[PDB]
DNA sequence: TTTTTTTATGTACTCGTAGTGTCTGC
DNA sequence: GCAGACACTACGAGTACATA
C-alpha cells in the first residue's frame, strides 16, 4: 500500500563519481587533468542542453575540490565533506537557485558571504545554477566579485542558454560546453539502468526510447519511468508501441512517395495516422510542396541538394529522377490549388483528404 | 514525537523574541533560516535565530512547569502572536504531532513547524581571548569609532571593525580608507595579543544587544568566530578573512602644529561651517593663523561666506586641511569637553583627541584641490 | 590621441606611463585581455588600486570622491577603470571628465575603456585637453581570412603544436569568436599535455559557437553552393538574428546586382563597380559573383524574395526565418525556373 | 472656471469633514469597472450631510448633523477629488464652505477655494443595500473585538483575508485558515442572544471598520449566512457599515 | 438635454421584455425553457453578426435572473430590480467593456472578488460584452472561474464572433448563435417602431431599408435615422432611394447586355453617365449578380422570372437564348470577384471600371 | 570606410524613487 | 512627544519577451 516508494530514476541514478558520467569525454578528461595540478580558474561555467549532467558535473566538482585527501580527479569514495554532499546538507557548498534568487537584494547578500571564512574543508565553493536568470545588477555584483575573487574561494556556475550572459562574465569564466548525448550513449546507459535494478527489457524498446529522448538523458529516464508504468513492471515492445504514436515522425515523405502511384492501403494508413496525430495540415501540405519542389529541382540537376534526406538518399532519388518533370509540375499545381482552397473546406482534414484524392486521380 | 510545554508571560518573552528575531528579516536561502529555533531544556528556554552569519540565542527562565524538546517556528508569525496579546496574559504552548498550539485562555492558534534536526548550528571552537569587559566601556569603544566604517568597499575587509589587544588594554580599528579611528580603553586584566576582523552587521548587532544595562559583557574571540554574553543573551558571529595592516603609521609622526578649543564651541562652529554655506562641492577651506581659523565657503549654489573662529593655536600658519565630512564625523563622536588637534603637514593626515584624554584618537586625511 | 595599435601600446606600457590611457575598438576578448595586461603591468608599477567606474548618462560621478581626496592608509597610487557606454558619452559627462582631470592627483591614473566614439565625442573638451599627454589606442578582431595566422601565432605563443586540418576546423567552428577560440585552445592544451594535436579530438572538444553577421551570406549564395549555404544557415541557429536584417541585406545586394546586369550592356562591369564601391573586399568578389547568373535567374530570385517580403510582414509568418533556408537553397541549382512559381 | 448654480453653502469646522471622510474613506472603490462606484456620495438632508462609499461589498455611510436646512441633492465625487479634499483639511477651527454644482464641487478652506470635477453616474440606493431586518443583533467591546480580529487575521489567508464568525449565546468564535493550513481560534464574551449562526467574511474589511469608528461598544446586526452584516457603534447611529460575507 | 440622451432610435427601442424581442425564436425559447423549468447555467455566450441583439438578449436575461418575483422567464419590468438594471445602478450586474478593459490585471481583479455574496440580487451576473478582445492571458484567467464558479455567480458573454475565443472557453458556455434577421422581420419591426414613433412611412422605402441592412436591426434603424434627417420627418421612398443610392432606373440590365456583348464603348458611356448622375457602385454590382442569376436560372428552367424580371422578360429571355450556359457563370464569377475587390481600390468608380474591363477581357477581340 | 533599414498591444521583472503607515529606543 | 528609522507598499522606467 503506502510502502516501497520507488522515487524517480532521474534522482536515484544520479552519478556519484566521474566514472559514472556517460558521454562527455572532453569535459571529464579536461577537468581530470586540471584537478591533479593547481591551475584552476576561479569560475567554471557549465552549459549544455536539457538534462545532460551540468548539474551532476557541478556536484562532482563540489565533490572533488573539497575532500580530506585533497584536490583529486579520482573520487573520494567516503569522506565527511563529500559524504555530506551525497545528500542535500553541506556547509561550505551553498546551492543558490538563481532562478529563485534574481534580485540584488538577495544575490548581493549571498555573494557577500564570500569574504567570510570558509567552513570545514578548503575552497568555499558555491553553485549558482541557471545563471541566465540573474538580473543585470545581479550580474554587475557577480562581475565585481569575479574581478577580485578571494583566493580561498571558488564558485561554479551553470545555465542552459549561455547567450544571455554579459560578454564580460562569459569571457572571464572558463566555459565548458556539455554536449547532447548520442543515441548509443543513452541506449547503453538505459540498458545498464534497467539491468541494475530488476526490469527485463527488449532492445527495440530501448532504441525507440533513445530516439524519442531527443538526446537528453533525463528525458530518457522519464520516458523509461512511463514505459515501466504502462508495461506493468516490464518495458516490452507494447508499452513503447503505445509511445510509438508519439515518436512516429517520418510521415510527410511516405505520402509523397505514395502519391505518384496507387499503393492501395498506404494512403489510407497515412491519412489515418495524420488524423489521429492532428498535426498542422497546412504545414503538412507545405512540407509536401517543398519536397516536391526540391524533387523538381533534382530533375533538372542530377545532384541539386544532396544533403536533403540523407537517410532517404536511396528511395527519394528514384522519384527525384524517374518521374517525368511534367507529372511533377502537375502534382505541384494540384497541391498548390489544394492549399489555396484548404481553409474553406468543411474541415481541414477533409481538405487534405480531397487534395490527396485529386493527386491520386491523375496518374 | 517531541512535545514541549511553554508556560510564560509576555513581559518576560517580548524582549528576547525581539532580540532574536530583529536580524531575521528577509527571505533566507534555507526556509529553516527564516525560522526561529525553540528549545526547552531543563528550566530554560533557548530561542535561536540565524542568518548563516550571526546567531542570537536568548535564555528565558521557566518557573512554571515545562517539558523538554526542540522545534522551529515561523519567527514573524510567532512574534506577532506573542505581541498584541493582553498585557500580563500567560502564553501556554504544546507542540503536538506536526503543529504547535499556543493558548492565552480565550485565544488559540495552531502554527506549522519544521523539524529541529534541519536547523543549522555553529560548531564549537576554542576561544583564545576571553575577557569580561565592562558593558559601558565596550559601548564607548564601539560608539567612539563606529561612525567610520567604510561599508560597501572593494577591499571586502575594510567593511568590518578590527579588534586588537595587548595586556590589559584593547583598541578598535575603524578601517575606512581616508578615515582612521582608534580607541584605547583598558580591560583590567591581562589578555594576550590578537587581531580579529568583525563584520559591520555583527558590530551593529553587538552594540544593539548591550541594552545599556549594568551587566558586564563577556566577550570570547577565537580563530574563526566571536561570542558575546550579556545576562541571559548570547551572540555569535563569524569573522572576515584578510588582515588590515598597521594603523599607527597613518598617525602624524611630527605634528608641528596644534590646535585646542572647547568641544561645544567647535561643534557649533563646524556645524555652521557645514550647514551655512558648505553643503555639496568640497566645502570648507581652512586657513589656520595665530588663534584664527578662517573658513571659506564653497558650494554649487555659489554662497561664498568667510567666517573666523577663535581657537587656541600653537604654530605659525597653515592651510589646506578642509575635509568637512570626515572632520564632522570626528567632531560628532568626539565626546569631549575640550578638544586638542594635531596637524603635521597638509599632504599628511590630521589627528584629533581630547585636550586631557586619549579615549578616542581620530585620523582624517584632508583633500586637496 | 596618438591613435596606435596595442602591439605598440605594450611598448608605451613598458616605458614611462603617458598619463591617461584610452583603449577602444569593438573587441570579443582582446579588450579584456589588454585590460588584464594593463592591470598586471600597473601592479608591477606603482598604481595598484583599480577602482571600477561605469561611465553612463544619468549616473552621477562618484569618481570625484576618489579625485578630490587622497588615499590615507595605503596610498600606493590608484587607477580609475572607466567603462564607456556602447554609444559613447554625452557632453555633460565629457565636461565632467575634464573637471575630474582638473581634480587629478599625481598618484591618480585615468583609464577609459569603450568602443569607437563619434567625432564630437572624440573631440570633446576632455580629449582635447588630454591630447597633450594622454594616448589613444584601438584594435579590432581579425577577419575570416586573417584568422588562421592569428590562431597559429597564439598557439606558438602558448607553446602548443597545431595542424592545418585543426586550424581549418577551428576557423570553421570558431570564426571571429576569439573567446570561444581561446577557451578551445586551453581545453585542447589541458586535455592532452602531449603537445601534439593534428586531428585526434579537436572536433571532439570544439562545438559550433561563432558569430555570423549577414554580409557573408550572399557570399555563399552567389556561388550557389547548396551544402555550404545550408551549413551556414544551420550555423546561424542559436544566435538567430531577426529575419529583417538578412532580408534588407540580400535585397540591397540583389537590387545592386540587377542594376548592374541592366547596365552591363553599357559601361563595363569594372567601371560600373566604380560607382558601386560597396567594398566587398575588392569589388571583384561581386565581379566573380556576376559571372554566374542570367536575367531569368534574377527574375526567379527576386520573385521568391519579394514574395517572402510580404510573407513575413503582411501576415506575420512564423516559418519565415526558416524561409531564409528555403530561398537561399533553391537558387543554388536553379539555372532558370520554368515559371510554375513566378511569385 | 466660472461660478455655478444649485450652490448650497456650508459652514462647518474642518474637524467635521475630517471625521466624516475618515469614517467613509477606507470603503471607497479603487479602479473598479463600476465607474460611479469610485468616490463618495455626498447627499444633503435637512438633518445631516450623509456620505456613502462602497466597493459593492463594503458600504460605509456616515451622517454628521450640520444644523442647516439642506435641499435634497445627491452627488458623487471621484477618488482623486476626495483624496485631495481630505488632504486640504486641517486645523479644525476655520469654517469650510462647500459649494456644490451640477458638474463640479468647490470648497473654500481658509483663504483658498479648490475645485474638483464630478463623476457622471447614478449611485445605488444605499438604504436598500442596508439589511431590512436586524433580527440577530449583538454588542461587544470595540477594542476587544479589534484585538481578537487582529489576532485571528495574523494567520488568515494572505490574498483572501477571510475569517469566520460563529455566533452562539453570548459567544463569538473567530476561526481562520490559510494555505499551508493554520487554524486560528478565538473566543469573545459578547452580549448576544438568538439563533446559532456561522458566517464567513473578509477580516481586513472588519478590522478597517473597527479602526474607523473606534467607539466603546460596537453592535452588529445580521440575519443569515448569506445576509450582509451591518456594524455600527452602540452609542449613536451616526455611522453605519455593511460587510458582505465570504463563502456564500 | 433630451430624455437622458437617447433621442436616437438605436437606443430608445432596445427591447425590455422577451415579448418585445424580434426574431431569435430559438434562443428565446431555450432561455425561457431554462428559466422556467429550472435548468439554469452559469455561462451563456451569444454569437452572431452585428446588430442582431446579443447584448440586448444578455441584459434581458440578466433582468429575468434577478427579478423579485423569483427566477421568472419574463422580467417584471416594473419591479425595483428591473428598474435598477434599466438605470444601470444595479450593483450585481457587472457589465464589462471587455474591448476597453482588456488587461489581464483587471480580469484578475474582478475574479478576486467573485467569492462575495451579491449585494441585493439573487445572482451576481458578470455581463461581458465584446469578449473576443480579451488578451490571451485574460481568456485563460477566466478559465477556472467559468468552469466551476460559486453557486451564486453567473457569466454572460456577448461576442461578435465565436471563433476567436480559445477552444477552452468556447467549450464551457452555451453557444447561442443569434440567427441573422431576414427582410420580413426587419420590415415588420421597423413599421411597428415607426407607428409607435408617429412618423409617416412608405412600405417600399421600408423594403429598401430592410434589404440594404443585410440583416441587422441596429444597421437598418441607423439607416432610418439617417433618412429622417434627409427625408424631412418622413421616411419617403424618394429620399431613401437617393440617400441609399439605389438603382431605380433600368441602366443595370442595359450595361449588363452591353458587357456580355463585348461593347466596351457602350459600357464606358453607361459608366460615365451613371457616375455623372451619382450612382453607388456596390449596389450596381449586386444588381449585376442578381440579373445574371436570373438570366442563368431561366436559361436552365424557363418561366422562372418574377415581377420586374417577368416584365423585362422580353430582354431577359433573349439574353438567356443568346448567351451560352458556360459563359454566364464566368461573367458572374468575374463580377463577384470585382465586388470583392471594390474596397481594395482607391476609387470606387475606377474599381467598377476595372471589373468591367476584366469581364470584357474574356472576349477582347475588337 | 561607412554604408539600407516593420508594428500594436499586451505581460513580466527588476530597479530606483516616492509616498506613507507605525513605533523605538530615543 | 517623536523623527527618523524602518518597513512597506505603489508607481514609473528600462528591458525582455509573446503574439497576432
Ligand atoms: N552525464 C550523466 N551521467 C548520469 N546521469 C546523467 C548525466 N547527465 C544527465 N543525467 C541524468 O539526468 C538527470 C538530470 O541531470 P542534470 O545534470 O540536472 O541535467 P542539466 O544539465 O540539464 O542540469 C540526472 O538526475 C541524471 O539522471
Ligand atoms: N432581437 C431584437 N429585438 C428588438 N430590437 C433589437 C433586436 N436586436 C437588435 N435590436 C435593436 O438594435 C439595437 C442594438 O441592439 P444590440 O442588442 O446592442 O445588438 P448587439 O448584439 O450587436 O450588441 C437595440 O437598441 C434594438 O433597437
Ligand atoms: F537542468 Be538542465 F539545464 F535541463
Ligand atoms: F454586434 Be453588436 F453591434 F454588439
Ligand atoms: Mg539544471
Ligand atoms: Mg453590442
Ligand atoms: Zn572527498
Amino acid at each position: 500500500g503506502p510502502h516501497m516508494s520507488y522515487q524517480v530514476l532521474a534522482r536515484k541514478w544520479r552519478p556519484q563519481t566521474f566514472a559514472d558520467v556517460v558521454g562527455q569525454e572532453h569535459v571529464l578528461t579536461a577537468l581530470a587533468n586540471g584537478l591533479s595540478l593547481g591551475r584552476i580558474h576561479h569560475a567554471y561555467l557549465f552549459s549544455g542542453t536539457r538534462g545532460v549532467g551540468k548539474t551532476s558535473i557541478a556536484r562532482l566538482l563540489a565533490k572533488g575540490l573539497n575532500c580530506e585527501t585533497g584536490i583529486t580527479a579520482t573520487p573520494c569514495g567516503v569522506c565527511d565533506n563529500c559524504r555530506e554532499i551525497e545528500q542535500g546538507r553541506f556547509v561550505d557548498l551553498i546551492e543558490i537557485d538563481a532562478a529563485s534568487r534574481t534580485k540584488v537584494e538577495d544575490t548581493r547578500d549571498l555573494l557577500d558571504n564570500v569574504q567570510y571564512a570558509p567552513a570545514r574543508g578548503r575552497f568555499k565553493v558555491y553553485l549558482i545554477d541557471e545563471v541566465h536568470m540573474l538580473s543585470r545588477h545581479s550580474f554587475n555584483a557577480l562581475l565585481k566579485t569575479l574581478e577580485e575573487p578571494p583566493e580561498h574561494v571558488k564558485f561554479l556556475l551553470a545555465t542552459t542558454d549561455p547567450q544571455k550572459l554579459p560578454v564580460t562574465i562569459l569571457s572571464r569564466c572558463l566555459q565548458f560546453h556539455l554536449k547532447a548525448l548520442d543515441v548509443e550513449q543513452i541506449r547503453h546507459q538505459l540498458e545498464h539502468i534497467l539491468n541494475e535494478e530488476h526490469i527485463a527489457h527488449e532492445p527495440r524498446a530501448l532504441q525507440l526510447l533513445a530516439r524519442a529522448a531527443e538526446g537528453s538523458l533525463r528525458d530518457a529516464l522519464s520516458l523509461t519511468d512511463q514505459a515501466i508504468a504502462s508495461g506493468d513492471g516490464q518495458v516490452s515492445t507494447q508499452a513503447v508501441s503505445a509511445m510509438l504514436g508519439t515518436l512516429d515522425d517520418d510521415q510527410a515523405l511516405s505520402l509523397v512517395e505514395a502519391m505518384v502511384e496507387a499503393n492501395g492501403e498506404r494512403v489510407m494508413a497515412l491519412i489515418n495516422e495524420a488524423a489521429a496525430r492532428g498535426i498542422e495540415w497546412e504545414a503538412l501540405l507545405v512540407e509536401m510542396l517543398g519536397l516536391l519542389h526540391r524533387i523538381a529541382m533534382v530533375q533538372l540537376s542530377p545532384a541539386a541538394l544532396g544533403n536533403d534526406m540523407a537517410a532517404i538518399e536511396l528511395r527519394m532519388r528514384e522519384l527525384a529522377r524517374t518521374i517525368p518533370p511534367t507529372d511533377i509540375q502537375l502534382y505541384y499545381q494540384t497541391l498548390l490549388i489544394g492549399r489555396k482552397e484548404l481553409p474553406y473546406a468543411p474541415d481541414r482534414r477533409m481538405g487534405v483528404e480531397m487534395t490527396l484524392l485529386r493527386a491520386l486521380a491523375f496518374h | 514525537g517531541p512535545h514541549m510545554k511553554f508556560t510564560v508571560e509576555r513581559e518576560h518573552l517580548l524582549k528576547p523574541l525581539q532580540q532574536v528575531s530583529g536580524p531575521l528579516g528577509g527571505r533566507p536561502t534555507l526556509p529553516i533560516l527564516g525560522n526561529l529555533l525553540l528549545q526547552v531544556a531543563d528550566g530554560t528556554l533557548s530561542l535561536t535565530g540565524t542568518d548563516l552569519e550571526m546567531e542570537m540565542v536568548a535564555r528565558v527562565a521557566l518557573v512554571q512547569p515545562h517539558e523538554p524538546g526542540a522545534t522551529t517556528v515561523p519567527a514573524r508569525k510567532f512574534f506577532d502572536i506573542c505581541r498584541g496579546l493582553p498585557e500580563g496574559a500567560e502564553i501556554a504552548v504544546q507542540l503536538e504531532g506536526e503543529r504547535m498550539l499556543v493558548r492565552s485562555g480565550r485565544s488559540r492558534f495552531s502554527l506549522s513547524t519544521l523539524p529541529a534536526a534541519d536547523f543549522p548550528n555553529l560548531d564549537d571552537w576554542q576561544s583564545e581571548v576571553e575577557f569580561t569587559l565592562p558593558q559601558a566601556t565596550m559601548k564607548r569603544l564601539i560608539e567612539a569609532t563606529q561612525f567610520s566604517m567604510a561599508h560597501q568597499d572593494v577591499r571586502y575587509y575594510l567593511n568590518g571593525m578590527l579588534f586588537e589587544t595587548e595586556g590589559e588594554e584593547l583598541r578598535t580599528v575603524a578601517t575606512d580608507g581616508h578615515r582612521l579611528a582608534v580607541c584605547s580603553m583598558p580591560i583590567g586584566q591581562s589578555l594576550p595579543s590578537h587581531s580579529v576582523i568583525v563584520p559591520r552587521k555583527g558590530v551593529i548587532e553587538l552594540m544593539r544587544m548591550l541594552d545599556g544595562g549594568d551587566n558586564p559583557l563577556r566577550v570570547q574571540i577565537g580563530s574563526n568566530n566571536i561570542r558575546a554574553h550579556v545576562g541571559d543573551f548570547i551572540f555569535t558571529s563569524k569573522l572576515v578573512d584578510g588582515r588590515f595592516p598597521d594603523y599607527r603609521r597613518v598617525l602624524p609622526k611630527n605634528p608641528d602644529k596644534h590646535l585646542e578649543a572647547g568641544c561645544d564651541l567647535l561643534k557649533q562652529a563646524f556645524a555652521r561651517a557645514a550647514i551655512l554655506s558648505n553643503e555639496k562641492f568640497r566645502g570648507v577651506r581652512l586657513y589656520v593663523s595665530e588663534n584664527q581659523l578662517k573658513i571659506t565657503a564653497n558650494n554649487p549654489e555659489q554662497e561664498e561666506a568667510e567666517e573666523i573662529l577663535d581657537v587656541t593655536y600653537s604654530g605659525a600658519e597653515m592651510e589646506i586641511g578642509f575635509n568637512v565630512s570626515y572632520v564632522l564625523d570626528v567632531l560628532n563622536a568626539l565626546k569631549c569637553e575640550n578638544v586638542r588637534m594635531m596637524l603635521t603637514d597638509s599632504v599628511s593626515s590630521v589627528q584629533i583627541e581630547d585636550a586631557a584624554s586619549q579615549s578616542a584618537a581620530y585620523v582624517v586625511m584632508p583633500m586637496r584641490l | 590621441m596618438i591613435r596606435l595599435y596595442p602591439e605598440q601600446l605594450r611598448a608605451q606600457l613598458n616605458e614611462g606611463l603617458r598619463a591617461a590611457y584610452l583603449l577602444l575598438g569593438n573587441d570579443p576578448l582582446l579588450l579584456q585581455e589588454s585590460q588584464d595586461a594593463v592591470r598586471q603591468v600597473a601592479a608591477a608599477q606603482g598604481f595598484e588600486e583599480h577602482h571600477t567606474f561605469s561611465i553612463d548618462p544619468n549616473t552621477d560621478w562618484n569618481a570625484i570622491f576618489s579625485l578630490c581626496q587622497a588615499m590615507s592608509l595605503f596610498a600606493s597610487r590608484q587607477t580609475l577603470l572607466l567603462l564607456l557606454p556602447e554609444n559613447g558619452p554625452n557632453a555633460a559627462i565629457n565636461e565632467q571628465l575634464l573637471t575630474l582631470t582638473g581634480l587629478l592627483h599625481d598618484d591618480l591614473l585615468l583609464i577609459v575603456r569603450g568602443n569607437k566614439l563619434s567625432k564630437a565625442q572624440e573631440n570633446a573638451a576632455w580629449f582635447t585637453a588630454l591630447a597633450n599627454r594622454s594616448v589613444q589606442v584601438t584594435c579590432q578582431t581579425p577577419e575570416q581570412a586573417q584568422l588562421p595566422r592569428w590562431v597559429a601565432a597564439r598557439a606558438k605563443q602558448l607553446n602548443l603544436e597545431l595542424d592545418d586540418a585543426a586550424n581549418q576546423v577551428l576557423c570553421y567552428c570558431y570564426e571571429g569568436n576569439l573567446l570561444a577560440l581561446a577557451q578551445a585552445l586551453e581545453r585542447l592544451s589541458l586535455l592532452w599535455p602531449d603537445g601534439k594535436l593534428t586531428l585526434p579530438r579537436v572536433e571532439q572538444a570544439v562545438n559550433d559557437a561563432a558569430h555570423f553577421t549577414p554580409f557573408h551570406w550572399v557570399d555563399a549564395l552567389l556561388m550557389g553552393k547548396s551544402k555550404r549555404a545550408l551549413h551556414i544557415l544551420q550555423q546561424l541557429r542559436l544566435e538567430g538574428s531577426e529575419p529583417v536584417i538578412l532580408l534588407r541585406t540580400l535585397q540591397r545586394e540583389l537590387l545592386l546586382l540587377v542594376n548592374l546586369k541592366r547596365q552591363s550592356a553599357h559601361t563595363p562591369l569594372r567601371a560600373l563597380f566604380d560607382k558601386h564601391r560597396v567594398w566587398q573586399n575588392r569589388r571583384g568578389m561581386m565581379g566573380e559573383a556576376l559571372n554566374r547568373l542570367s536575367q531569368t535567374q534574377l527574375r526567379q530570385a527576386v520573385q521568391l524574395l519579394t514574395r517572402t517580403e510580404l510573407t513575413l510582414k503582411q501576415d506575420y509568418g512564423q516559418s519565415v526565418w526558416a524561409e531564409l533556408e528555403g530561398l537561399s537553397l533553391l537558387l543554388c541549382h536553379k539555372p532558370l525556373a520554368d515559371v510554375f512559381i513566378d511569385g
